RNA sequence: CCUGCGGCGUGCACGUCCCAACUGGGACGUGCACCGGCCGCAGGAACAGCAACGGAGCGAUGCACGUCCCAACUGGGACGUGCACCGCUCACACAU
C-alpha cells in the first residue's frame, strides 16, 4: 500500500512510502498480510515454512 | 540484469527459472494470452482454479510472503508443475498489462501444444 | 443545542490568524474552551458562522469557524479581533 | 547470584529487598513459562498484529474462536483499517485489560496535503507545533485532551504531496484528528492515509510480533502434531504484561489468603522492591514467578524494611484463581482468635 | 570435565562445604568399580538381537549384570546402549530417550521423481500412529524430522534418515511411507544412528572391540582399550539438571533420604516443579535420580526444606560415611 | 450383523491390491475391523492405521469377490457403529 | 551391502547407496563386521591394528 | 585400498600374482577361494601364498587373517582390488582372498612369485 | 472491611457470478463484530504456622563354533556343542 519499510543494522524497521531501500533492496510491505479466519492452509503453510525454515519455530528466542 | 532481479527475490522463490526457461516462460504466458480461456491472473482466481491444471509461475519478489507462501504446497499436492520468476512486472507485461501479477496460471492448447510441453519438461528437471 | 435567541453581548475571543479553504482560523488568547457550533461575532454581534474544529495546546490554541454566505474568509485581515457569546465559554477546569 | 537473564517477574530476583527467607514452599503452581498447555494458554497473551480490514473485536473473537477460549479482551482498540500492535489477553490476563487501557501507544500515520506546500520544513514546524496537549473530538462527541509526547517527520514526497510521521501518544488519542490538524495548521488542510500502531503499551514491533495466521499454525500444530513450541512461541505468559511494575513477593501460605481478598498483610512478604511508594500500583507475585494479584502499595518500601505488623498493600484486582494454594492462613502463632 | 562442565554457570548457595577422603570421579574408578559403573555404545551386528549381545558382553566382561536401553530387532544394526552392573539402574530413565535412524528403502515399482519420495517423507511428520510388526495395540509416535539422503531409480532404492520418539518401528514408519507414495515400499535395510544423547561419533565401538579389550585386560592387564569401551554411567546424564549435594549430605541420600536445600552447593538455572534431575555430589558421581520441589526461584528464595526427593537411587549406601544429626542445632 | 452403520471416511488413493481411505471420523478403527458399505455389505478389513492422530489414513486389504478399482475417488466407505477407540487412548 | 557411506569434512557419516561417493574415493560400509563369541583370533586384530595404527586406542 | 594393505605387489607382480592364480586354478585342490575356507585352510595349517584384497571394508571382517599367515609363516600380498581377483578366477565374482598351493605344472612360477614376494617384505 | 462473578442496521470473512494488482465495486445467500455509578449473587473475613515418620535398596524360536552334501563381506541342507528369548533389610536423615 502507500507504507513501507526497510530493515536498519539493528533490525529496527524504518519506514517510507518508496520502492526501493537506500541500499537498493526492494521495500517490505508494512501491512501484515489479510487474514481470514476460514483459512485452510495451515498444514500447507508450515509445509513450505519449514522447508525454507521461516517457520517462527526456527528462529532464536 | 536477470542475477540481481533474483537476488532480489524470497528465499521461498525456488526453484528459480534460469534465462532461458524465463523467456521461454514470457513466450508461454504471451501466447496463452490470445485465448481467453488459458491462462487465469491474479492470486484470487488462481487460487480458484487451483482448489477446483497447467503450470502456475509465481512472481519472487512479494512481500509479505504469506499472502501467497502455502500455494507452493498446494501445487505439490496437486502435481501441478510451479516455478519463479525474478519480478512481477515482468509476468504482467507478458499479460499484455502494465500493472504486475503475483503469479499466473497457463493452461494446455492444441495451438501452442508444444511450447508449454517444453517448459514443463524444463521445470520437471528443475 | 438551542438554535435561537439572538446574540447577547460578547467578549473578545482572539485575533486573526491564517485561512485554509472557507474555513477561518483565528488564534485565541482567551483560556474558556468555546462550545462546538458556537456561533462567531464581530463588535456589532452580527454572527458570521459557526465553531467548526478545536486545535492546538491546552492554554494556547487556534480555532477553526466555517462561515454562512453572509461572509468570505479572505475578507479579514491581520488584527481583525473576533467576539464570542459568553455564555458558550466554559473553563479550563472543565478539560483539565 | 545471576538473576539477570531469569524470565518475566523474576528478572532482577538478586536485586530485590529480602524481608526474609523462611517459610515451606508448596508444590502447587508452575513458573509461568513452564505450565501444562491449558495453563499457559489461560494465562497468556499475544501480541497480534492486526490484518488490515477487520476490526479489533473481530481479531479478539477471531483468536477465541480459534485457540477455544471462554473470554479475552484488547488492551488498545484499532480502527477497521488500522494495523499495528494488539495485546489480546488470553482468560487470566484480561483482569489487566483495564490497566492496559491508559498505556502509551506509538503510530506511524501516512497523510495527504489537499494542496502543495512551500517546502518539507513547512510540514516539519507544522508537526512540530503540534505536540503537547492536544485538543481532539471523537470521529464519526466531547472534546478532550491528549498528549503527544513525541513526533517526527519518517518522510515527505512532493509529486504526490504525501507523508510518513511517526507520533508517540497517550492512549485515546486519535492519530486521525492529529493529522487534520496539521494539515490545519500548515495552511491548506490534510487527511490521513493509514494507520499503524508500532507499540501498544511495553510491546514494540520487535517484541514478540505475530500475526493471525501465525496463531492459526500453532492452533493447527497443537492440535494435530501435539506440538506445543508454535503455541508457546505464539502465546506469552500474561506476567510480560507485568514487567514494569514494582513486584511484592509473597510467601506461599499467604498466596491463597489474597487470592481471597486478604490485604497482603507484612507476616506474609518475602521479598520487594525498592522504589515503592503511597497509592503506587504493584504486582503481589510468588516466587515461582506467578502473579497473584495486582495492589495499590499502602507503605514505602522504607517502612517495609521498617515495619513488622500491618497492611503492606490493598487488592485492586486478583488474578491467580481462588484454590490455587491451600488455604495456610490462620495457623499462625497470631491466629488462634482475631 | 563430564558432569562438572560449566559448574560456574549454575548458582550458588554456598562454597562452604566439608570435602571427605570417600568417592572417585566417574572418569577415573578403579578398574572393577568402573566396568560395574558403565555401559558400552557398541555397534550391533546384523546377526544377533539385543539380548544376545547384552548377553555376549556380560559373558565376555564377566561382570554380575547387564542391561540395554532400547530393543534394536534382530537384523537392525546401529548404536546400542548397554548398562553394566550398578549402571542398569539408569535403564528405566532412558526408556523415552529420542532415538534417529539411517532407513534404506524399496519400492516395489518407480516413482516419478526423487521429489515424490523427498514429499512423501516431508509428510510423515509429527505424531503418526505405529503397530507393531508382525501385539496388536496400536500407539501414537513422533517423528520429529526426516530427509531423503539419497535415492536410485534404477535399483528403486533410497536412504533417508528419520528423528523418532522413542519406541517407534521404523519398519512400520518405512511400510507408511510406501504406502504414502503410491506404490508400496517395504525397509531392507535399517541402523539406529542416535540413540537418545548417543550416536556414531560419540565413541561408538563394535563387538570385537569389546572381546579385544577383554582378551587385553586378561593377558597384558591392559584396561585402557576396556577404558574406552565402557564409558561411566554418568555420561547418560550429562543432559540432565545438576543440583551438586554437599558431603554430609550425599549419603543420605543414598538412603532414600529426600534432598533437602541446607544441602545444595549448586542448582542449575532452568529446574522446575516435577523436574526430572540428577542429584550429583561436588566430584560428578551420580548420585541419585530426583524430581525436584522447588523451582530455581524457590531455592534461591528459602533456606530450608525439601528441595528434590528421590526417584531412583544409583551410589550405593555406604560410600560416603553417615553424616546426619550433626548440624548446627546439634540437637 | 450389522445393525446400522457409520462413514468411516472417503477413497484416498490405491497401493498395490489396497484401499488407503482418508478417515474423517476422528475416531481409531479396530485392527481388522469389517469395513462395511451402505447396504450393510462388507468390503475389506484394516491392515494397518497409519497418518497423524487428527486425520489419518486407513489401509484396507481389500479381500473377498470386489477390487481396489470398483470404487471411484469421491465414494465414502462404512463402519460398524461399535468398533472404534476414543483418540485420548492411544495419547 | 546396500547401505554404504562417506565422510564429509566435518568427518559426518554421509550416508549413501553408491559404491563411489561424489569426491570419487570409494565409500565404506556403515556396519561392523560379523561377530561370534567363539572367536580366538583377537590378538591378531590387535596387533595388525596397532601395526597400521587403526586401532581405538590409538585414536 | 585399505590402510592395512601391505605388503602391496607392483603392477608387474601384480600380473604375475594373477598369472599364478590363474595356472593354480588348473588344480583347484592347490586354490582355496573365500573367505571361510581361507580362514579354516590357514587354521589347519596348509602351507601356500596369501593374495588378499585390499578393497574389503570393513577391514575387521579378515583384518585378523594377515597376522595368522605371519604366525605360520605364510607369505602373502594384497593385490590392488578383488574384482581382479574374480577375474583371475573368471567367476564374474569377487574374491576378497585367495590361497595358492604349489604343485610341478607350474613350479617356476610359483618358485618367482615366492621369490618376489619374499623380496616384497612386510613392515 | 477486602476479593470474585454477572446485569443496567453499518462494517468484516468466506462462498457463486458481471465486468471493468498483494487491488479496488456490485448482485445473491452465508456466519462474524459493534452501535464512573447502581443492582444481584458467592466466597471469605485471612497479621501467612509446619527444619522429617513413610522413603530407599533387594527376590517373586533365533544366533555363534566345528564337520560334512552339494549347490562374495553370502545365502540352503544333516547332525553335534553351546548362548538369548507380595515378603526381607537400611537408616527413618534440615547436611556443622
Amino acid at each position: 500500500m502507500y507504507l513501507r519499510y526497510y530493515l536498519n543494522e539493528n533490525g529496527d524497521r524504518q519506514y517510507t512510502l518508496a520502492t526501493i531501500d537506500p541500499y537498493g533492496k526492494p521495500t517490505i510491505s508494512a501491512h501484515p498480510a489479510r487474514f481470514s479466519p476460514e483459512d485452510k492452509y495451515s498444514r500447507h503453510r508450515i509445509i513450505i515454512k519449514k522447508r525454507f525454515g521461516l517457520l517462527l519455530t526456527q528462529q532464536p528466542e | 540484469s536477470y542475477d540481481e532481479k533474483v537476488d532480489h527475490c524470497s528465499v521461498i522463490a525456488k526453484p528459480m527459472a534460469p534465462k532461458k526457461l524465463s523467456k521461454k516462460i514470457y513466450k508461454l504466458i504471451k501466447k496463452s494470452t490470445s485465448h481467453k480461456n488459458y491462462i487465469r491472473n491474479g492470486l484470487k482466481i488462481v487460487q480458484k482454479q487451483l482448489r477446483l491444471k497447467g503450470i502456475v509461475f509465481f512472481a519472487g519478489d512479494i512481500s509479505p510472503i504469506e499472502i501467497m507462501c502455502h500455494l507452493p504446497a498446494v501445487c505439490e499436492e496437486k502435481d501441478i508443475p510451479y516455478c519463479y520468476t525474478p519480478s512481477r512486472k515482468d509476468i504482467g507485461a507478458a499479460m499484455g498489462t502494465m500493472r504486475g501479477c503475483v503469479m499466473v496460471l497457463v493452461k494446455e492448447h492444441d495451438d501452442y501444444k508444444d511450447l508449454f510441453d517444453e517448459v514443463r519438461g524444463e521445470i520437471k528437471l528443475l | 443545542q438551542q438554535d435561537q435567541g439572538p446574540p447577547e453581548s460578547v467578549i473578545p475571543l482572539g485575533h486573526y490568524g491564517w485561512t485554509v479553504q472557507d474555513d477561518l482560523i483565528c488564534k485565541v488568547d482567551i483560556e474558556d474552551v468555546p462550545y462546538f457550533n458556537a456561533p462567531i461575532f464581530l463588535e456589532n454581534k452580527e454572527q458570521i458562522g459557526k465553531i467548526d474544529e478545536i486545535f492546538g495546546n491546552l492554554r494556547d490554541y487556534f480555532v477553526s469557524v466555517k462561515m454562512g454566505d453572509n461572509f468570505k474568509a479572505n475578507s479579514f485581515k491581520d488584527g481583525q479581533q473576533f467576539y464570542i457569546d459568553p455564555a458558550k465559554l466554559l473553563p479550563l477546569k472543565r478539560f483539565l | 547470584l545471576d538473576t539477570a537473564y531469569w524470565p518475566l517477574l523474576l528478572k532482577n530476583f538478586d536485586r530485590l529487598n529480602v524481608r526474609t527467607n523462611h517459610y515451606t514452599p508448596l508444590p502447587f503452581g508452575h513458573s509461568p513459562l513452564k505450565r501444562p498447555i491449558a495453563e499457559y494458554v489461560k494465562a497468556g497473551f499475544i501480541n497480534v498484529d492486526k490484518p488490515s480490514n477487520p476490526s479489533s473485536h473481530e481479531v479478539v473473537s477471531w483468536i477465541k474462536r480459534i485457540l477455544k477460549v471462554e473470554k479475552t479482551g484488547h488492551s488498545g482498540t484499532l480502527d477497521p483499517k488500522v494495523t499495528g500492535c494488539l495485546i489480546v489477553c488470553i482468560d487470566r490476563a484480561t483482569r489487566l485489560v483495564k490497566s492496559q487501557q491508559n498505556a502509551g501507544k506509538e503510530y506511524v500515520a501516512v497523510f495527504s496535503l489537499h494542496s502543495a506546500v512551500e517546502n518539507v520544513k513547512k510540514v516539519t514546524q507544522g508537526l512540530e507545533k503540534l505536540r503537547g496537549a492536544l485538543f481532539q473530538r471523537p470521529p464519526l462527541r466531547q472534546l478532550r485532551v491528549r498528549s503527544v509526547y513525541d513526533s517526527k517527520l519518517l518522510d515527505f514526497d512532493k509529486d504526490r504531496n504525501i507523508g510518513v510521521f511517526w507520533v508517540s501518544c497517550e492512549a485515546g488519542s486519535y492519530i486521525r484528528t492529529m493529522c487534520v490538524h496539521l494539515g490545519l495548521m500548515l495552511g491548506v488542510g490534510g487527511q490521513m492515509i493509514e494507520l499503524r500502531r508500532v507499540r501498544s503499551g511495553i510491546q514494540g514491533e520487535k517484541e514478540g510480533m505475530v500475526t493471525m495466521h501465525d496463531i492459526l499454525d500453532a492452533q493447527w500444530a497443537y492440535e494435530n502434531h501435539k506440538d506445543e513450541s508454535y503455541l508457546r512461541r505464539v502465546i506469552k505468559p500474561l506476567e510480560g504484561l507485568l514487567v514494569a511494575h514494582k513486584r511484592i513477593f509473597i510467601k506461599d501460605s499467604a498466596v491463597n489468603a489474597v487470592c481471597y481478598g486478604a490485604k497482603v498483610l507484612l507476616p506474609g512478604i518475602l521479598r520487594y522492591e525498592d522504589g515503592i511508594e503511597i497509592d503506587q500500583e504493584i504486582v503481589i507475585v510468588t516466587t515461582k514467578g506467578e502473579a497473584v494479584a495486582l495492589a495499590i502499595a499502602l507503605m514505602t518500601t522504607s517502612t517495609m524494611a521498617s515495619c513488622d505488623h500491618g497492611v503492606a498493600a490493598k487488592l485492586k484486582r486478583v488474578i491467580m484463581e481462588r484454590d490455587t494454594y491451600p488455604r495456610k492462613w490462620g495457623l499462625g502463632p497470631k491466629a488462634s482468635h482475631k
